[PDB]
């Protein structure tokens, strides 16, 4: 019944990034009653740690771990590194909306105006980056010193909680969200109509409301007569739920898979987009053999495949498997799309990489 | 005073307590701290060096009819894209390039007091990995992003034509030229490897021998550049387009960063969990 | 335009010649391997072979016992399904013995009593330890389903659970209650056609000497019973057995092969072996019920007889196969831990079973005693051949031959049968020099374009196996490679609106419980569409990769 | 969720539905007809009911619930059918209920040792006895007969599941009065 969120850990190596997460576990723990998760009395948490750059960025593009959040682990001994500048570009190319900074190894410190220093030092890479540098929040505290059981040092770690809590946001829940669901059958019966089958994306729809079936064909309105599920017959559409909708005045002929049905004037067809997309390796069941600017693979979105074709950027021209790239694509038939959706690329049913829509285009 | 300790810092880049306890021990002198930390570097560098570094870039730059490829490891991702990883792997390069280098041990040890000051810098263990050299009359090299590079050398054709050929050999991880360029010691461990397969699998003596010796007529074109399919018009195989443009290869070398290194596998929850047992 | 429609005419080419094309081909292959040649249609299905010599020769002795023996169209013989229907009769006569054998015991005949009856109470107590008391109503739920061929009301075209939903299915008498509880959880109407005891038995073709005995259960028994045995494949991986993956079992029969520890059995009458009384006793009377409730008291044959059962169910039921696994597991386990043995030695797919060698002896004692015959030439605890799950082996290679099952008329059985041939005489994709000869032979009865036409292995049969960078009708469209095969022509058929919405709603309902892992998680189910076959073939473009 | 909750238990209130009787909703009535549907294809249709007392309006009402029986397929022979089961077993079970409660010595033959006793097979149930309860002797049992038909006294049975547990000393022990 708890949100969840989706959070990491960046930084150097030595910094202390995996004593500081061992130390966040045990305090949460300690207090309130491959990745590891943990709880806050409100939220949980998944925390995923980033071996490298690409990685999380193949890790972004496949849509596995959406970073809501990310702390920043530097060590005051140390203070900022060379690589630093690099971990926060990876920020902003990543997209992580909310950096939190933990200054580690403070006991250490001699004055506390060298730990100023460091401070302003850190602000000042996230202000050239653009993050909010001198409005993010920067907690000093030492994990070795909370691990062994010091309160005064575990009070940093539920600051550091706390914080992780109060500056990033809860993720906007699919009910928040106007009102999607993909259409994967229709059907048309007899003294009921036609009824297309699915499960709802977001939003809520109700009896009565004016729904927009948009996809393939020139988008198109009708209006909800029912909603119901097996068991029973529902007033409501809720979000997450699988049900089948019925429809007023439409026939069966006129809507097709991978069409949805959505909220009048909130999704619209496209064609032309750009996206940052991800190709799976040989070892990893996608193609072995590279491609170049003709490539003409299958697009999956939410349902159903569409053909379109593909141009590279500038500076690249062979596509190699096992690496990210952006590109961009435009398909043979327009589909109902927003930004930062996801879809899969695959040839003849085999899937052979995924992508997310970057930026749509007419 | 911390202002004089910002100061040291911002000279040289070393870490913060580093630069304090140098500046305690050089009595405010900064010049003294700059030298005791220059000597320091060493052991700080042999400390750190029981790493192994499986990421890095190759670089890779010709001269005229002369060419240079080099493999250079750090131990993450983000240090690789780093400015001064760039231009240190850049200039070892020039400096192998100009002073045609084809020892690596030598320009290894030449760059050895730059690379502990580069490394006491960055934090990591960096160093460089090997070096290569390739001559022909045209020569082509083609980079698919820093993680691997090759530079071929051909006679005739066109420089499209080896930037084609180059991006080729990438893809497809040729081991030799021509299938008549195959060692002797390659076909005969993957005769006998075959051949075991054969023998494993209840086959007689003259069946096996005869089935590996029409095996080793397609491996050979297999790992022979001339025998792969053309990437990029697999219609056709890679000597049949040699033969079209009228020209020859004379050699090519691939280089990608994590050859033979195997990167030791680690996990981050078990990590974790192995803190939080004690 | 023409590419494609030399190949739709090539399929639809009609091949024929003198005598039997399957039988020449089998006759050259023995030849090409020095081998005595089948001199009449009883010879296929009579040779025997001997478990000794060089692998090589037992490779293609085994081949020749085995290749010819499922051949429908031989003219020899009477022979009928009415050999299967005497086993049939024979093995529920025999079944009512054992009944009445494990229900009262009568003490002096055979069996060692001591050693079994401490198997069943052994066996009773782990399967109580595994499932449980009572069978979870919501897991029997979440896993039913409608799915599979004819039932007693629909028959074989109509057998799609579109269908099941549009028509009444009719039910036991027992699980009536069962399918009144579906009609009250639902809006929809739930009907049923008519409520009999009795499940429609009939012969799937099996071999040339004799058929299979397969049961056809009504539509709503069925429905539950593939909870049930859905519940039951769940359950049995806390055991070690996995029923969705059978290729363990195969490679512990070559581990069998060589070292000769692990000794594997077979039970063909097994599914018509399972006691009443049997599962009375290893089964908690909370299972007990539901399989009895949902299980087919009787049964009626084409004949017009009826036949009550002494088995629980027989093949085409459920949970049968689930159930019988089980049991066997059950037996199996117990037996290795009497002896004091791993337990986790022994893993059960169905009726092929695989367990150390040194049980086997206590085994077929326990089985004779609970109903279950033992079949010494098809299970081996000595031999250097073992057989488990489709594979065979013999000294650590595999002999596993092909069968050409049909006569052959178009094409694309002839590219079946090469491409089988391909697939048993190749190694990594490089030519026996002996069945070289005969299939580039037999390969100039296909059409020219149907020759030169190739596709890689695991693509399907829809061309021969070969190298396809060498195909020239591989097209390149994009940078993906395209090459076209022989199809099955299809033209659809009129749908069940409303049944296919329901199974739709059904199979939504129930659906909330079930880098890589995770973009999968984009993809989709497929709608329903209906469509019947066509004798003629069609050619359909498909993508294709060499490795 | 609430699925297997309205099936579980309508499913326990079909159980608890005496009879093989089962639920209809009258569609149609006439004069000598009515017909009620059970769920089935093939509508039933009965003459009698009343003829004038409270019939008429009031008395049947379209989509009023109605018992429909109908016995015609319906199996209790199909359980007798099996002859091995029905008469041996329950009466059986009968006589372990006469064993229960006031425990009366019965005959049964132990098989082979089960882990912590014996296996004794009384008539057709079968039946644990513990090791521990031999005899007044606790002498190695292993070189005692399996095989031979004994007297034991029952302690507990579950009645539901099958579990029953027979002491072997209970006739011996307990012989003095």
């Amino acid at each position: 019944t708890k949100p969840h969120v989706n959070v990491g850990t960046i930084g150097h190596v030595d910094h202390g990034k995996t004593t500081l997460t061992a130390a966040i576990t045990t305090v949460l723990a300690k207090t309130y009653g491959s990745h590891v998760e943990y709880d806050t009395p409100t939220r949980h948490y998944a925390h995923v740690d980033c071996p490298g750059h690409a990685d999380y960025v193949k890790n972004m593009i496949t849509g596995a771990a959406q970073m809501d959040g990310a702390i920043l682990v530097v060590a005051a001994t140390d203070g900022p590194m060379p690589q630093t500048r690099e971990h926060i570009l990876l920020g902003r190319q990543v997209g992580v909306p909310y950096i939190i900074v933990f200054l580690n190894k403070c006991d250490m410190v001699d004055d506390e105006e060298l730990l100023e220093l460091v401070e302003m030092e850190v602000r000042e890479l996230l202000s050239q980056y653009d993050f909010p540098g001198d409005d993010t929040p920067i907690v000093r505290g030492s994990a070795l010193k909370a691990l062994e059981g010091d309160a005064e040092w575990e009070a940093k770690i539920l600051e550091l909680a706390g914080f992780l809590d109060s500056y990033i946001p809860e993720p906007e829940r699919a009910i928040d969200k106007p009102f999607l669901l993909p259409i994967e059958d229709v059907f048309s019966i007899s003294g009921r109509g036609t009824v297309v089958t699915g499960r709802v994306e977001r939003g809520i729809i109700k009896v009565g409301e004016e729904v927009e079936i948009v996809g393939i064909k020139e988008t198109q309105k009708s209006t909800c007569t029912g909603v119901e599920m097996f068991r029973k017959l529902l007033d409501e559409g809720r979000a997450g739920e699988n049900v089948g909708v019925l429809l007023r005045g439409i026939k069966r002929e006129e809507i097709e898979r991978g069409q949805v049905l959505a909220k009048p004037g909130t999704i619209k067809p496209h064609t032309k987009f750009e996206s940052e997309v991800y190709i799976l390796s040989k070892d990893e069941g996608g193609r072995h053999t590279p491609f170049f600017k003709g490539y003409r693979p299958q697009f999956y979105f939410r349902t159903t495949d569409v053909t379109g074709t593909i141009e590279l950027p500038e500076g690249v021209e062979m596509v190699m498997p096992g690496d990210n790239i952006k590109m961009v694509v435009t398909l043979i038939h327009p589909i109902a799309m927003d930004d930062g959706l996801r879809f899969a690329i695959r040839e003849g049913g085999r899937t052979v990489g995924a992508g997310v829509v970057a930026k749509v285009l007419g | 005073t911390a202002s004089l300790v910002k100061e040291l810092r911002e000279r040289t880049g070393a870490g913060m307590m580093d630069c304090k306890k140098a500046l305690t021990e050089a009595n405010g002198d900064i010049e003294l701290a700059i030298e005791n930390m220059r000597k320091s570097g060493a052991i700080k560098a042999a400390k750190k060096a029981g790493n192994v570094a499986a990421d890095g870039v190759i670089k890779t730059k010709i001269d005229g009819n002369y060419g240079i490829i080099l493999e250079v490891n750090c131990q993450t991702d983000f240090v690789a894209k780093d400015a001064g990883f760039q231009a240190f792997a850049d200039k070892v390069l020039d400096a192998a390039v100009a002073g045609k280098i084809t020892d690596v041990e030598v320009l290894k040890a030449q760059f050895e007091e730059e690379r502990v000051a580069l490394v006491a810098k960055i934090g990591e263990n960096i160093n460089i990995r090997r070096v290569a050299a390739l001559e022909g009359d045209v020569l082509g090299s083609y980079q698919h992003g820093a993680r691997i590079g090759v530079l071929v050398a051909a006679k005739g054709a066109d420089e499209e034509l080896v930037k084609h050929i180059a991006m080729h050999v990438a893809a497809s991880k040729p081991e030799f030229i021509k299938p008549e360029d195959v060692s002797a010691e390659v076909v005969e461990k993957e005769y006998q490897v075959q051949l075991d397969i054969a023998m494993q699998s209840g086959k007689p003596k003259e069946i096996a021998e005869k089935m590996v010796e029409g095996r080793m007529k397609k491996f050979t074109g297999e790992v022979s550049l001339t025998g792969q399919p053309f990437v990029m018009e697999p219609s056709k195989t890679v000597g049949q387009l040699l033969k079209e443009h009228n020209a020859e290869v004379t050699g090519f070398i691939r280089f990608e960063v994590g050859e033979g290194i195997e990167k030791v596998e680690t996990d981050f929850a078990a990590e974790v969990a192995a803190m939080s047992k004690q | 335009n023409s590419l494609s429609a030399q190949l739709r005419r090539a399929a639809n080419t009609r091949i024929e010649v003198e005598g039997n094309l399957a039988l020449s081909i089998a006759n050259d292959l023995l030849l090409a391997y020095g081998q005595s040649p089948f001199n009449s249609e009883a010879e296929c299905i009579s040779f025997s072979p001997r478990f000794d010599g060089t692998p090589d020769d037992f490779r293609i002795n085994y081949l020749k016992a085995e290749i010819m023996s499922k051949y429908d169209d031989f003219s020899l013989g009477i022979d009928t399904e009415a050999v299967a229907w005497e086993k049939f009769l024979a093995a529920e006569a025999e079944c009512a013995l054992t009944n009445a054998r494990l229900y009262r015991p009568d003490y002096s005949e055979d069996f060692n009593f001591s050693l079994g009856e401490s198997c069943i109470h052994m066996a009773r107590r782990k399967i109580a330890k595994l499932i449980g008391d009572v069978p979870s109503v919501e897991g029997m739920l979440r896993h039913c389903r409608f799915s599979g061929g004819a039932t007693t009301t629909n028959n074989r075209s109509y057998g799609h659970p579109s269908f099941k939903f549009a028509l009444p299915q009719a039910c036991t008498p027992r699980a009536l209650k069962y399918v009144l509880a579906l009609r009250a959880s639902t809006h929809f109407d739930i009907r049923i056609s008519d409520i009999s005891p009795f499940n429609k038995a009939v012969t799937v073709p099996k071999n040339s000497k004799t058929d299979r005995c397969i049961a056809i259960e009504p539509g709503w028994n069925m429905f539950f019973q593939l909870g049930i045995g859905g519940i039951l494949r769940d359950r049995l991986r806390c055991w070690g057995i996995d029923l969705n993956d059978q290729t363990i079992n195969q490679r512990r029969a070559h581990e069998g092969s060589v070292t000769n520890n692990l000794a594997t059995v077979d039970l063909s009458a097994a599914s018509d072996s399972i006691s009443l009384a049997l599962c009375e006793l290893l089964l908690p009377p909370g299972w007990f019920e539901v399989l009895m409730d949902l299980r087919s008291p009787k049964g009626r044959l084409p004949d017009g007889s009826v036949v009550t059962y002494e088995k629980i169910s027989s093949m085409g039921n459920g949970y049968t196969f689930e159930l019988e696994s089980l049991i066997f597991a059950s037996l199996a386990r117990s037996v290795c831990e009497i002896l004091d043995l791993d337990s986790s030695e022994v893993t059960v797919y169905g009726d092929d079973i695989i367990l150390p060698s040194c049980a086997v002896p206590a085994l077929r004692e326990v089985f004779k005693y609970v109903g279950f015959t033992t079949n010494t030439k098809k299970t081996f605890s000595e031999g250097p051949f073992r057989e488990s799950c489709g594979k065979h082996y013999y000294s650590g290679v595999d002999v596993t031959p092909f069968y050409i099952r049909h006569r052959i008329v178009s094409p694309a059985d002839l590219i079946l049968v090469l491409n089988n041939l391909y697939r048993w005489a190749t190694i990594d994709g490089v030519w026996d020099p002996r069945a070289h000869s005969v299939y580039l032979k037999y390969r100039k009865l296909l059409p020219k374009q149907l020759q030169r036409n190739t596709i890689p292995d695991g693509y399907g049969d829809g061309a021969l196996v070969g190298s396809v960078l060498i195909n020239p009708f591989a097209k390149n469209r994009g940078w993906i490679r395209y090459v076209p095969v022989i199809t099955d022509h299809t033209r659809d058929r009129e749908r069940a609106e409303l049944g296919s919405y329901l199974y739709d709603l059904f199979s939504r309902c129930l659906s909330e419980s079930n880098l890589f892992a995770i973009d999968q998680l984009i993809c989709r189910s497929n709608p329903t569409k209906i469509s019947r076959s066509t004798g003629k073939f069609d050619i359909q473009y498909i993508a294709c990769s060499s490795r | 969720e609430s699925f297997a909750q309205l099936f579980e238990e309508s499913l326990k209130e079909i159980e608890t539905r005496p009879g093989s009787i089962v639920r209809g909703v009258v569609v149609a009535i006439d004069k000598d007809v009515v017909l009620v549907d059970a769920g089935l294809k093939s509508e039933s249709a009965i003459p009698a009911e009343q003829f004038k007392n409270a019939q008429g309006e009031l008395e049947i009402q379209v989509g009023d619930e109605v018992d429909v029986a109908l016995d015609a397929v319906e199996d209790g022979f199909g359980e007798t059918l099996l002859s091995r089961e029905k008469a041996k077993r329950h009466e059986a079970w009968i006589t372990l209920e006469k064993a229960y409660e006031d425990a009366e010595t019965v005959t049964g033959v132990i098989n082979g040792k089960v882990k912590g006793g014996f296996t004794v097979e009384l008539n057709g149930i079968r039946a644990f006895l513990p090791g521990s309860l031999v005899d007044v002797r606790p002498v190695r049992d292993t070189l005692h007969l399996e095989g031979k038909e004994l007297e034991f006294k029952v302690i507990k049975l579950d009645q539901k599941r099958n579990n029953v547990v027979v002491s072997r000393r209970a006739v011996i022990e307990s012989e003095n009065s």
